[PDB]
């Protein structure tokens, strides 16, 4: 189990008052994330920090970010995340207290540098107290060429690891400030209770990384410190006994490929074992105690049934610092109102503190891999009813109402109606030629926001699609309803019933059970789509094929999915005969 | 609700008083064992005696075997809206009004359960297990604790 | 906020003479009387106002998830109408695609 | 404890205080009066009630709840 | 703690002269009696003094020896 | 095989000993310890030598 | 240089599956059975019936 | 370079919060060995402990008697038995138990040991048969 | 069992509340029993859920839907508020032994009240003035005339003085703001909630005989 | 990863001055890509000097050894020396394919 | 791995019939079976096979207990 990446994270209550964190990664699962975490601290001081491999735990000021790509006029810097200083409004009153306050709080390491409006000084001193080697800080400011070339290094350090999933390089500062704004708006929002903080445990904000994720993740750490060190360290010796000029391209091949090959003792193989066997806990490389994110168990060969399962298992994350020993404790083991059709309701451990720890997918739930975002992003960007983010400014966006457009948590857009675009692109993602069927075509009613997911660890599940009359059945209601305005004794004989079912046919039943029909015809065929738990948050699902019969002509319960009743268990949990006539406790 | 004429009295939002409203309502009678009797024959039944002299089983057990389970409770209340916003699951719309959607379950085991029903009965087990699993430890911190003060 | 004209920054607000003295970082005073006589706002019912839920009643018509009623729109004639409870005190508010809205909302 | 996979510690005193002890002091008929509830603590379960309420019941769907002398004997 | 010298070298202990097994019912078995393998009887020992007055009774033990239940393995 | 520290409080609540000890010293790591009684420290006894 | 990947700190390579990895928990945890002496070959004593 | 065996750093944080002068005599620091009692046995009148024996009292007594059968056998019973613990039980119950139960009322800072000795064999003996 | 705040009985809340000898700001599920000082009149249902509803703790934060502090004096005004002299100028007239006095400062809170809970809870502008009044020795009060029906507001402008300011001034100023919101309005301080509960108790009647009364 | 994310780029200070060159030169900056990675089918060797054949699962299992591949890197690397005079010395060297 | 020699409850010689009941029984279903593959038949909502007849020519009994072992036995040869 992962929190969602580009996504921000929320926690409010349970000195510092709130809490945001926002993990961006670039590209596909084996990019480098970069994490940023924005405080409200009680003393006022809303301070941003980034971690990341150039440099981690440095609380920065979060009005320095914006002055260190240019942005320097406080009244710009607040209109990022406020989207308009001369609206009266409710929000922005008290948006704008809090940054005003948080301007003026005295921060003890970035004090000399707080009142600063030249963007190369802040550079300088952030050049200063982030890179490891300047450990004089008066020698090299006499040097023109020292101050140049640690000013380049912070500029492309902070391209490379400030919001990278927005952009990576210089030319994006100003798109990368508009969503740090962004960031902080939301931020806002929570804290003045208009949202409520982030669900830990719901699987809208989670994914599922097994075997190429997290064998990345662990085989960065082991290469960097099995391949690269070593072959820095021969260099390094090579170059001190031999020198430079007498290398005749023989030396630094063989100091390359003996340096790491002769002295391996560690291994890049026996490394990538002990991860393996370590599993999902803290570990020590190079004497550093950093976090093993794989899951990891022994196949242990009970039967079948036993490995099966053991290859649909879901493991929550395990992290040393907290590990949520609080009231948090017996909250991620409950049954979650998100799993059903993804995670089995029933599956869990019976004893110990194992209960509701280990998680086990539904018996039709699938691991998305990663999808090809650029196609979908050349797309939305090409697409007319979407206007480019450097073609409109916070002041449109707020004043005409637009929504805001996401791709895999990057903001791409805005868009005039959120709900039409979304129809149409789920609309099109049914036909599957433009838009691939795996993709996540998000809604969010509440502040208008239209978000696309193709990243890779994407729970999903086959829906069978309900389609109704309600365009025919509208029409008939107005063609009553001008009929009873024109005074007619009938008027009610225009209406016309509802209908609401699946396309979705015994004859096609039939098929799959002959082997000509697969899902993949059924999902080409648009009978069945593929839902995620945060898609299936703008879906309404009959349980039973049997429900959506009751409510054929039941123009109040307009269903956009029905479910089979089987889906919300998995394999171990479907054994059981009569499950649900059994206590659910005893199907465990 | 729909009319406006549910009134809190002083001391409780109208959400709280429509919640206790709600649960005083979804009680079974005290009817719900006349059908249970009048389908049992008591000098011949195995488990309406096992649950009579006190061998296995209560009152409660049988009219869930046999009539229904009722209203799922979790610390005194329904089933809380967590699936979204105003929403339990996404087997029912938002703001739904019926019992059914906050944990309220219509069929008894023997006449089997559905998917909904399921979820709000395994949700209501995993509470149980989590408690008879915490109850070790917390018994065990209380009681190594009361030991060392009191030895 | 006061925004200093010359330098695009705020002012502190300093209140010494009987009224307010805006006194930027850069020197530059505004004086700045009657419009800023406001130095403390707070609401206490946030999370239950009407632009908390603005987009999201007016999003409520058109989302598939919510509440639907047999009641009929006196502005269309639809024999449904969407249903939305918000709030600690349940706020009935039924809506439609047409723009009717329950009174309330 | 209940027979599902519960296992037990069983240990025989060799030495004569502990095994004076034990039949002196700890055996299990001081621990019929619980020490927590000043109750028993040990009496018939699940197959025994029901039995002490089928043999004392006055009718059965036969008849009256009566045995034989052969059957009578058989209970002893 | 748990794993430490105090709780789990001084406040308990690990044991000879010991045995665990599963535990299954028993009707026929007195309130006060509990069913012991004759494996484990034949593995955990009673130290008996010899005396006079148990002379006669113990020497049967010594005489089945470890070949024959009841029997003894030490002297 | 362990008998715990619960294991010890239940017999020491039946107030039995000659049970804690033999199995807690005859039974496991009892031994025997010298001390001087004149500064507390642990002396040196050897009957055999 | 910023370019180069050679003095990347290898912590950052572990992405945070959590929210609040830094945050630190000084309580004890409520599952673990810590404060009983059970055997661990004998946890199925404390399975539900 | 991946070690697995890590250690658990091990914090404590509630603090304890328990509420001429020469160098040092041979008196003040030292006399660890504690001065000697005299056993100050109270009267048979002024005894107030009970004079009947607990079930503590009465299985130390026939513990001790039987453990000391074991490597004595002397016996002063009239009956045969053929286990020390049922000899030590017989003379218990038969009121020729060579034994002596003190109870130490008493350990005054004066260096006194007050006691009451009581004899069971003239004691209620709570023990079944 | 509950786990609502105020209620927290679950989980073993109570029994380490208990054990750790936790202090009273410490517990989550505290309670009361009282007893009316009557005992001819405990039979009634109607006044002893008079007396629960009186004792209710109802602070002035409560009540208040927004509040803002103004550096204004009065014997200028926020551009927002400018139409507030009207049921201003209305409280000067309709209470002559009211006027401000000569010792008005700039400082001064106007509050919203939310007209909502002044319902539900059965509270009147007319407590609020005298439970505020007879308790804030530097202070000036004002309130709109309460015929506000729904769509105009009751607001309350409290005036400071300088006997209170009598550290930075706005800070103290904004510390006063908050002494005044966290005034008792009504009932007992703790008191989240009190409901009315029937009893069981034993008396002796005059023929010494002890019967249980369950009313 | 390796052909994107493990670029090397790092001046290190030169610690020989026993040459007047030597002493002009403070530091020489190492730098090296990979630029071909491939990972192979499990593989063993039998004679302890013979050729590598390919490694069954089931023998894996039975020796306890490692299904694991070779993996075969071919990096580019750039030595670049600096002296006191502002100019620069490169010495550039391609590594052939190495497991 | 095969159905077993005797009936496990009873001891009857289930396994005299064992080799000729699953032969007939795979006569059987394939006159039974129509478009769906052969891995979907326990999938089949249309599908009512009965091997009562079968069993009965074969000379076992009408016994719950042989019927079962019979009919409900893996063989290890049909998965390996
Ligand atoms: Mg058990
Ligand atoms: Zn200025
Ligand atoms: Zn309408
Ligand atoms: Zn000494
Ligand atoms: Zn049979």
């Amino acid at each position: 189990e992962n929190i969602r990446f580009n996504t921000l994270h929320i926690h409010y209550h349970t000195n510092e008052i709130i809490r945001g964190e926002f993990i961006s990664q670039p590209g596909g699962a084996f990019e480098n994330s970069s994490q940023i975490i924005i405080r409200y601290m009680t003393t006022g001081a809303i301070t941003i920090e980034i971690n990341s491999t150039k440099f981690s735990k440095l609380r920065i000021p979060w009005y320095l970010i914006f002055r260190m790509f240019g942005m320097t006029g406080d009244d710009s810097i607040i209109e990022q995340v406020v989207f308009d200083l001369e609206s009266n409004s409710l929000v922005n009153t008290f948006m704008i207290e809090i940054l005003e306050k948080s301007i003026h709080v005295l921060d003890p390491i970035f004090q000399p540098v707080q009142h600063e409006l030249n963007r190369e000084k802040i550079i300088q001193f952030l050049s200063e107290k982030v890179s490891k080697f300047v450990s004089n800080p008066s020698a090299y400011k006499s040097d023109e060429n020292a101050v140049q070339y640690l000013n380049e290094r912070q500029l492309t350090i902070l391209d490379k690891i400030l919001l990278p999933h927005m952009g990576q390089t210089a030319d994006t500062r100003v798109r990368k400030l508009r969503f740090l704004g962004l960031l902080i708006h939301k931020i806002l929002l929570v804290i003045m209770n208009v949202f409520p903080p982030t669900d830990r445990d719901s699987y809208r904000t989670k994914r599922v990384h097994g075997s190429g994720v997290s064998l990345a993740k662990a085989f960065k750490a082991i290469f960097n410190t099995s391949v690269i060190a070593p072959i820095i360290n021969g260099f390094k010796e090579l170059l001190k006994q031999t020198a430079f000029e007498e290398l005749t391209q023989r030396n630094i091949i063989e100091a390359f490929s003996a340096a790491l090959s002769k002295n391996t003792a560690s291994d890049l193989n026996r490394s990538m074992e002990q991860s393996i066997i370590s599993g999902n806990k803290t570990i020590m490389v190079r004497q550093r105690p950093i976090v093993n994110r794989v899951s990891t168990q022994s196949l242990e060969r009970k039967n079948l049934l036993n490995t099966i399962s053991a290859l649909r298992t879901v493991n929550t994350h395990n992290t040393t610092n907290a590990s949520k020993q609080t009231e948090r404790a017996d909250m991620m083991r409950r049954v979650h109102a998100s799993y059903p059709g993804y995670i089995c309701v029933a599956q869990s451990a019976d004893t110990g503190e194992k209960v509701g720890m280990s998680k086990q997918l539904a018996i039709t739930a699938n691991v998305c891999t990663a999808g090809e975002v650029l196609s979908l992003k050349q797309r939305l960007l090409s697409d007319p009813a979407i206007q480019q983010l450097a073609d409109v400014s916070n002041k449109d966006i707020v004043r005409k109402g637009l929504a805001r457009v996401f791709i895999n948590g990057e903001w791409i857009g805005c868009c005039t109606n959120a709900f039409e675009l979304a129809q149409r692109y789920r609309m099109l993602r049914r036909e599957g030629k433009v838009v691939h069927p795996h993709t996540t075509i998000y809604w969010d009613s509440m502040v208008d926001e239209v978000e696309f997911w193709l990243d890779v660890g994407r729970l999903t599940r086959p829906l069978l699609i309900v389609d109704n009359n309600i365009e025919k059945y509208n029409q008939a209601c107005y063609k009553a309803a001008e009929a009873r305005k024109k005074g007619d004794k009938d008027w009610e004989k225009h209406k016309i019933p509802f209908i609401q079912n699946t396309r979705f046919t015994p004859q096609m039943a039939k098929d799959i059970l002959a082997g000509t029909l697969t899902l993949e015809d059924l999902v080409a065929q648009g009978i069945c789509e593929f839902i995620t738990p945060e898609e299936a948050e703008n879906c309404l699902v009959a349980f039973s094929i049997i429900e959506l019969r009751k409510h054929k002509h039941d123009v109040t319960r307009r269903f956009t999915h029905v479910d089979v009743p089987q889906a919300i268990l998995g394999l171990a949990a479907l054994v059981s005969p009569y499950a649900n006539c059994t206590q659910p406790a005893r199907v465990t | 609700l729909l009319h406006g004429d549910i009134m809190p009295p002083i001391g409780l939002t109208t959400h709280d008083f429509y919640e206790k409203l709600q649960l005083n309502a979804l009680k079974f009678p005290d009817r719900i064992l006349k059908p249970i009797m009048n389908s049992i024959n008591p000098e011949t039944n195995g488990l309406f005696q096992m649950v009579a002299t006190g061998a296995k089983g209560s009152n409660p057990n049988m009219i869930h075997i046999m009539a229904g389970i009722g209203q799922i409770e979790i610390n005194t209340q329904r089933i809380q809206p967590q699936f979204s916003f105003g929403r339990t699951l996404v087997y029912y719309p938002r703001f739904a009004l019926e019992a059914q959607a906050y944990g309220f379950i219509c069929n008894s085991y023997i006449a089997g359960l559905t998917s909904p029903e399921f979820i709000f009965g395994e949700m209501n087990g995993r509470f149980d297990l989590i408690n008879k699993a915490l109850s070790t430890s917390s018994t065990g911190y209380a009681n190594r604790k009361a030991i060392f003060g009191l030895q | 906020m006061k925004i200093c004209k010359a330098c695009s920054s705020c002012m502190v607000r300093t209140y010494v003479d009987g009224n307010i003295i805006f006194r930027c970082s850069c020197g530059e005073s505004v004086q700045g009387d009657s419009q800023n006589l406001l130095v403390s706002s707070k609401v206490y019912h946030t999370g239950e106002m009407e632009d908390k839920y603005k987009i999201f009643i007016k999003n409520a018509p058109f989302d598939p998830t919510n509440c639907q009623i047999k009641k009929d729109c006196p502005n269309c004639h639809l024999d449904y109408l969407t249903q939305i409870c918000i709030g600690s005190q349940k706020i009935i508010i039924l809506v439609c695609r047409c723009g009717y809205m329950s009174n309330r909302g | 404890a209940d027979f599902d996979g519960d296992q037990m510690n069983l240990w025989v005193p060799w030495s004569v205080m502990s095994r004076v002890e034990a039949e002196l002091l700890c055996s299990v008929r001081n621990w019929f009066i619980s020490t927590k509830s000043s109750g028993p603590v040990n009496g018939q379960v699940q197959d025994s009630t029901v039995g002490s309420f089928l043999l004392t019941r006055t009718n059965t769907p036969m008849g009256k709840n009566v045995m034989n002398k052969l059957h009578a004997m058989g209970l002893f | 703690r748990k794993e430490g010298r105090i709780r789990k070298s001084l406040l308990g202990s690990q044991v000879w002269s010991i045995s665990r097994s599963t535990i299954c019912g028993n009707s026929d078995l007195h309130l006060d009696e509990v069913g012991y393998p004759i494996s484990f009887a034949r593995t955990l020992q009673v130290a008996e003094t010899v005396q006079h007055y148990n002379i006669n009774r113990l020497m049967p033990y010594f005489l089945n020896g470890k070949r024959q239940y009841p029997g003894c393995s030490r002297v | 095989l362990r008998l715990g520290e619960m294991e010890h409080w239940v017999l020491t609540a039946q107030g039995a000993m000659q049970t804690i000890i033999e199995k807690s010293h005859d039974d496991s790591d009892g031994c025997i310890s010298y001390i001087c009684r004149n500064c507390g420290e642990p002396a040196i006894y050897n009957a055999s030598h | 240089s910023g370019e180069d990947s050679s003095m990347d700190d290898i912590s950052a390579y572990s992405s945070p599956g959590l929210f609040g990895e830094d945050i630190i928990d000084r309580l004890d945890d409520p599952f673990s059975i810590e404060d009983v002496d059970i055997s661990l070959d004998v946890l199925d004593n404390l399975a539900p019936q | 370079l991946i070690m697995d065996d890590l250690v658990e750093e091990y914090v404590e944080t509630e603090e304890e919060n328990l509420v001429e002068i020469v160098e040092s005599p041979s008196i003040c620091e030292g006399f660890v060995q504690a001065s000697s009692q005299t056993l100050v046995i109270i009267p048979d009148n002024e005894r107030i402990t009970s004079n009947v024996l607990t079930t503590f009292e009465a299985t130390r007594l026939v513990a001790v008697r039987a453990q000391q059968l074991a490597i004595n056998g002397s016996t002063m019973l009239k009956k045969k038995y053929s286990s020390p613990i049922d000899i030590a039980k017989q003379e218990l119950f038969n009121r020729k138990i060579p034994l002596l139960v003190m109870r130490c009322i008493k350990v005054t800072p004066e260096g006194q040991k007050i006691v009451e000795i009581w004899n069971p064999r003239e004691m209620g003996i709570p023990l079944l048969d | 069992r509950s786990v609502a705040g105020g209620t927290n009985k679950s989980g073993i809340v109570r029994p380490q509340e208990i054990f750790s000898a936790k202090p009273v700001e410490a517990e989550q599920s505290s309670e009361m029993l009282l007893r009316l000082k009557n005992p001819e009149v405990e039979t009634n249902k109607t006044y002893a859920q008079e007396i629960a509803n009186s004792i209710e703790l109802i602070t002035f934060e409560r009540l208040i839907l927004q509040w803002h502090l103004l550096y204004e004096t009065y014997s200028v005004m926020y551009p927002d508020f400018a139409s507030d002299v009207e049921w201003m100028t209305d409280f000067l007239e309709n209470h002559p032994l009211l006027q401000p006095p000569e010792d008005i400062a700039n400082w001064c809170i106007r509050l919203e009240l939310n007209k909502t809970t002044m319902i539900l809870k059965s509270i009147s502008l007319e407590s609020i003035i005298n439970s505020l009044r007879a308790k804030h020795p530097n202070t000036y009060i004002m309130h709109s005339v309460e015929n506000t029906a729904s769509g105009i507001p009751i607001i309350i402008r409290i005036y400071l003085r300088e006997s209170a300011f009598r550290a930075t001034d706005e800070k103290i100023a904004v510390n006063v703001v908050d002494k005044l919101l966290n005034s008792t309005i009504r009932g007992i301080p703790g008191i989240k909630n009190a409901n009315v509960v029937k009893l069981m108790r034993h008396r002796v009647d005059a023929q010494g005989k002890l019967v249980r009364l369950d009313n | 990863i390796v052909k994107q994310m493990f670029n090397v780029d790092i001046t290190y200070k030169d610690q020989r001055d026993h040459t007047e060159i030597d002493k002009l030169r403070e530091s020489v900056q190492i730098q090296f890509n990979f630029t071909d990675v491939n990972i192979e089918r499990p593989q063993h060797r039998n004679y302890s000097q013979g050729n590598k054949i390919n490694l069954l699962p089931n023998k894996a299992r039975l020796c306890g050894l490692s299904y694991s591949g070779p993996v075969n890197l071919a990096a580019e690397v750039i030595l670049t020396a600096h002296y006191s005079n502002g100019r620069q010395e490169v010495k550039r060297a391609s590594i052939p394919p190495f497991q | 791995m095969l159905i077993p020699v005797v009936c496990f409850t009873c001891g009857f010689p289930i396994g005299t019939y064992a080799a000729i009941f699953d032969k007939a029984r795979t006569e059987y279903i394939k006159t039974k079976m129509g478009g769906t593959l052969p891995q979907n038949i326990p999938l089949d909502a249309s599908l009512q096979i009965e091997l009562k007849d079968l069993i009965t020519a074969l000379g076992i009994p009408m016994r719950v207990c042989c019927r079962t072992h019979l009919i409900t036995t893996l063989d290890y040869r049909k998965y390996y």
